[PDB]
């Protein structure tokens, strides 16, 4: 009873995601195609290495335009989110226009003509990189199709890249683990910056929240972009808001079967999923926090795997419910409000009941 | 085991251990950055030491009072004298090899003195939960589940709190009463709010999300009664409060009630 | 002139003519509002000098420091001279009234200076030093402040009533014309390419203003620093072009003089290096003019009634585009692709439908609500209408309230359909294309 | 596989052309099925049809 363009686009994008995932899953069988298909199914088609590599360059040459479109869109939205965060950490909360202002939530609690004029002015300013001191007009909640296509392409990249697959000063003990490491960015030096900035969570034991970004939780990492020691179109940093210039950027960027060795080079440079995720970290986390009822159910989604606290706690609670429905005994405790007899009864009962060699 | 049971029972049992304690409880790998959660003063001291190590004048600092592989252990460790590095009593600490020693210093308190307790804790935890359900978690998730909200806050109380009235004498009066109640509760500091929720749902630590509260919170605003203290039950954690037109008397009486244990 | 005479004879031992003249005409460290030229342009005369005593429409400032409140109101002219530094403020509700700061404080604006000497001093100070490039205390260039004063005066001075021929003696003298200085000052300042370059290029990588979050970025991290450095400043430029095109409808010679100056500056051959600078100035100016033209053409409706065929704002924009055709068309093409790219890339942000103004008076709204906005001020140092609710399982539609707060500025939760927003963007693109075609013809 | 991947790429491009071109025809929202019976259903109406019959006689 709605007939909204966005949901039709989202359904088309979901179909595209499924077909791209099927393509990637088929290509994952190439290295073992002489044992998974040509020896199991009685009806199989023989494949040759040269034809295989021709097929791979064919799939790259066919996916290039939508890939460029997705790169442009995600780059523009990530740049706009980064600019928003930078101005939020550099602007007065007092003024009505500041990001960290209760009036800009737009979800907890103005004219249509004003909204359209704001969007038109935002586009006109963003095109010519003239977007300082005033927030962009973007609805990152109105790009669900971009979300699905980004997820599909990231899945393809991860599948093929995984199919392909330091001491003293940089001692192993002085390096962050998966708890604090950020993919696609060089971890901050544990020495130069002090505790108050490198690990803000240590300074204040109350910064934890159900809505707590990992960034403010564990400081701001750095990324090796801009022309400094870089001469690639992708390596050029994303400090450009619009989508017209960010369209001419990636456009101008231009034997046994068991050793197929995919390459994923795509845009002329070796593509690793870590750096790509690091490029769009803000938009990736925002997508994981806004779109999760629909893109979450898709198997192997990058947002679900890199989900925030809510996904982790929900998964653990569901696991608790699953594992609690086969036991036959309760706690059956019997204690008292005292201290000494409480501890004595606790230890005696827990040792006697759950104790055996 | 009681921590793991509270996890399994979806209840919050506030036992807020240090970051490295729960990190090694899970069987993860300890690291140096957890020293920041351990003791920020000593972490800053070690950071300044490692910063001076890069400087070429650090040995000149070592010429001040002739530092060596010897530290003054606190009374917490049990006293006595424990050699840091074998054959290191005569050998002084040198900037060319301080880094290794620095690492040792971390494990000199993170693990050297704390091997058996943490090992026993992890072993006990492994015998009540499966390995597969243990992963996907970290220190932050474990802390937000066990300790719940790091403090007791009124906004998350508002997140899960349903008010109903069996009288309906006036909606405006009901709104004014609840506004006054929330306003006075907001002015309560840490420990008093802890006790308030200890009387509300018998646990000062609110659930991390909407899920986590096995019952649904419910507070019934009864018609006013001059002498009737609010009643609470933990079977469904339901509250019954009279429509106290007088405010401060009710506030003080509930404060003294939650004061009682 | 005596200062010039004195400065001409000085020993250059770590000294310069400019370093000995700026420090003696506007010494370093001075507060911006004490800059001589800003004081020159904000002197004028008090409203009471022409409004008599009866309520005649004029804006209302309250001076809490000097006591004026609750039917004791000081005008905008006195808010910069008499009450320069008080806890003055602007009343959102502005009933008609008249200035009365004369009877409650010392209204130093009661009598005026000499007009010819005022123009001569403006001439000399403009041609002499670089005090025109510095903003006043409100982070707005001299030109923008001048144009806003012109815009206000155009609509407020029509209320002047000549003393038609047809008890009280302590009342201030109230038989002189309202200030004419803003128009002449803008006309004379638009002809100095230093000032024009400062105004049009205001907000660049080099130029920064205190009333802008981009001024102080040193304490920020390098990433935030570069992200904020890349984007140039245009809020002031958009304000200037909006006030010069849409607001000051009384006169047309202002934009004619501006275009004449830009034409003089683009064609220069003898002076070296002026081509690139004048090209950049004209490009940014035409971009802002295109923004204003696009917005005030989108808001209006192509009504067939009365066969007007052209409104005044779009008329000014058309004259500007015709005057600078070879570069105007290029900038318009840039703005057109700007407008249309989201249409064809499948990302058209949803927008609710809206009506269209039948006349320019309603069209001026929205444009005024948007262009006449000020940038985000920097972060210092490092009856209730909104009630609270305590409910559970409140999940209707939704899906946008679970994101972290720091980003929730860019996420939204009586149609607001993709198609109508796309259609409105396409109509804007069509307007730009039609103007391009009509110019090229 | 060698031709299956080609045809799948062509089909994916076919589906995605309006998405990256912004020309899609609006459609109303719907709820995904959770059972194979409803997977067969709907598809039954979509597929099991006959073409437009010819105009009889002249
Ligand atoms: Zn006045
Ligand atoms: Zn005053
Ligand atoms: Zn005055």
């Amino acid at each position: 009873n709605a007939s909204s363009y966005l949901t039709s686009a989202s359904s088309l994008a979901r179909a595209y995601s499924i077909v791209i995932r099927q393509i990637s899953d088929l290509m994952g069988l190439i290295p073992k195609y002489n044992h998974l298909v040509y020896s199991q199914i009685p009806a199989a088609v023989k494949l040759t290495y040269q034809d295989a590599v021709n097929l791979q360059n064919y799939v790259e040459e066919k996916l290039i335009p939508t890939w460029n479109w997705m790169v442009s869109i995600m780059d523009s939205t990530e740049a706009q989110l980064r600019y928003g965060s930078a101005l939020a950490s550099a602007g007065d909360p007092g003024h009505p226009n500041h990001p960290l202002h209760a009036s800009q939530n737009s979800a907890r609690r103005m004219s249509a003509r004003g909204d359209f004029l704001n969007y038109a002015l935002s586009l006109m300013r963003s095109h010519n990189d003239e977007h300082s001191d005033v927030l962009p007009v973007l609805d990152v909640c109105s790009l669900k199709h971009v979300a699905y296509v980004f997820q599909a392409l990231i899945y393809w990249i991860k599948a093929m890249n995984q199919q392909t697959t330091e001491t003293g000063q940089n001692h192993p003990f002085f390096r962050r683990s998966d708890s604090m490491t950020f993919l696609g960015c060089i971890p901050p030096n544990p020495f130069e910056v002090p505790l108050a900035e490198a690990i803000p969570l240590a300074d204040q034991p109350h910064l934890l929240q159900p809505n707590a970004r990992k960034e403010d939780l564990f400081g701001r990492p750095s990324q090796g972009l801009y022309s400094s020691s870089a001469s690639s179109g992708k390596c050029l940093m994303e400090v450009t808001v619009d989508r017209n210039c960010l369209e001419v950027l990636p456009t101008k960027m231009s034997p046994p079967l068991t050793s197929f060795r995919p390459q994923c080079s795509f845009m002329g440079m070796v593509i690793s999923h870590d750096m790509l995720l690091g490029r769009w970290r803000l938009s990736l986390e925002l997508f994981g926090r806004v779109f999760m009822e629909d893109v979450g159910a898709e198997p192997g989604s990058i947002l679900t795997e890199l989900g925030g606290f809510e996904v982790k706690e929900s998964k653990f609670r569901r696991e608790m419910e699953k594992l609690r429905n086969q036991q036959s005994r309760d706690l059956s405790l019997e204690v008292d409000r005292d201290r000494d007899l409480l501890i004595q009864q606790t230890m005696r009962q827990l040792n006697n009941h759950f104790g055996r060699r | 085991r009681i921590l793991g049971l509270c996890l399994l029972q979806n209840e919050l049992c506030p036992i807020t251990l240090n970051r490295h304690v729960i990190k090694v409880l899970l069987g993860r790998k300890v690291n140096w950055h957890d020293f920041a959660f351990f003791d920020p003063v000593m972490y800053e001291s070690l950071r300044q030491l490692i910063l001076a190590s890069q400087s070429s004048d650090a040995d000149a600092v070592f010429s001040a009072m002739d530092l060596a592989f010897a530290i003054d252990l606190c009374k917490e460790e049990g006293g006595g004298q424990v050699e840091l590095i074998p054959n290191g009593v005569n050998i002084p600490v040198t900037p060319q090899n301080v880094y290794e020693y620095v690492r040792k210093y971390a494990e000199h308190r993170m693990l050297v003195v704390a091997e058996q307790p943490l090992h026993a804790m992890r072993k006990g935890l492994l015998d009540v939960l499966p390995k597969n359900s243990l992963e996907d978690l970290t220190a932050e998730d474990f802390r937000l589940l066990v300790n719940g909200c790091g403090e007791v806050n009124v906004q998350m109380l508002i997140s899960f709190t349903s008010f109903n009235d069996e009288s309906g004498e006036n909606a405006e009066k009901l709104l004014q009463f609840k506004r006054w109640f929330w306003s006075i509760v907001e002015k309560m500091s840490m420990t008093e709010r802890q006790d308030l929720v200890y009387f509300w749902t018998s646990s000062p630590s609110l659930p991390a999300s909407e899920e986590g509260f096995q019952p649904m919170p419910s507070i019934t605003i009864r018609p006013p009664d001059d002498q009737h203290l609010p009643t609470a039950n933990t079977c469904i954690s339901r509250l019954y409060v009279p429509l106290y037109s007088s405010k401060q008397i009710l506030k003080q009486k509930l404060l003294l009630a939650i004061k009682t244990k | 002139e005596t200062a010039q005479k004195i400065a001409k004879a000085e020993i250059s031992s770590s000294e310069k003519e400019e370093d000995v003249f700026m420090g003696m005409v506007c010494p370093s460290g001075t507060n911006p509002d004490d800059s001589p030229l800003y004081v020159l342009c904000c002197n004028d005369t008090c409203s009471f000098t022409w409004t008599g005593a009866e309520h005649i429409n004029q804006d209302i400032f309250e001076c809490r420091t000097c006591g004026l409140l609750e039917s004791l109101c000081c005008c905008t002219e006195c808010a910069r001279v008499c009450h320069k530094g008080h806890d003055c403020k602007l009343k959102r509700t502005s009933p008609t009234a008249y200035c009365d700061c004369w009877e409650k404080c010392k209204c130093k604006t009661l009598i005026a200076g000499q007009k010819s000497a005022r123009l001569d001093l403006l001439y000399r100070l403009l041609t002499a030093t670089n005090l025109v490039t510095l903003p006043n205390s409100r982070g707005e260039h001299l030109l923008l402040f001048l144009v806003q004063t012109v815009a206000r005066q155009t609509v407020e001075h029509c209320q002047y009533r000549p003393p038609r021929i047809r008890e009280d003696s302590d009342m201030p003298d109230h038989d002189l014309e309202p200030p004419r200085f803003a128009q002449l000052a803008l006309e004379r300042v638009l002809q100095d390419w230093n000032a024009l370059k400062s105004m049009i290029m205001f907000g660049s990588q080099e130029n920064k203003d205190p009333l802008s979050a981009s001024s102080r970025i040193g304490h920020l991290l390098p990433e935030e620093q570069v992200y904020l450095n890349q984007q140039s400043g245009t809020i002031r430029l958009d304000c200037f072009t909006h006030c010069l095109i849409v607001k000051c409808t009384a006169d047309i010679l202002l934009l004619d003089t501006l275009l004449g100056t830009l034409v003089k500056e683009l064609q220069n051959k003898y002076t070296p290096g002026r081509r690139e600078e004048a090209i950049a100035v004209t490009m940014r100016f035409l971009r802002s003019v295109a923004r204003v033209f696009v917005i005030l053409s989108v808001e209006m409706a192509s009504s067939k009634k009365k066969n007007n065929f052209i409104p005044q704002p779009i008329g000014k924009c058309k004259r500007v585009f015709q005057a600078l055709l070879p570069y105007a068309v290029e900038e318009l093409c840039n703005v057109a692709e700007s407008l249309i790219v989201p249409v064809r890339m499948g990302i058209a942000r949803p927008t609710a439908p809206f009506t269209l103004a039948s006349t320019s008076i309603d069209a001026m709204q929205g444009s005024e609500e948007l262009f006449s906005v000020e940038p985000l001020p920097p972060r210092p140092s490092s009856m209730l209408d909104e009630p609270l609710e305590r409910t559970t399982n409140s999940s209707h539609a939704n899906g946008a309230a679970q994101a972290p707060r720091s980003m929730q500025w860019a996420v939204r939760n009586n149609a607001s359909s993709y198609l109508t927003s796309a259609s409105s963007l396409a109509r804007a693109y069509s307007i730009v294309i039609r103007q391009i075609s009509d110019l090229m013809g």
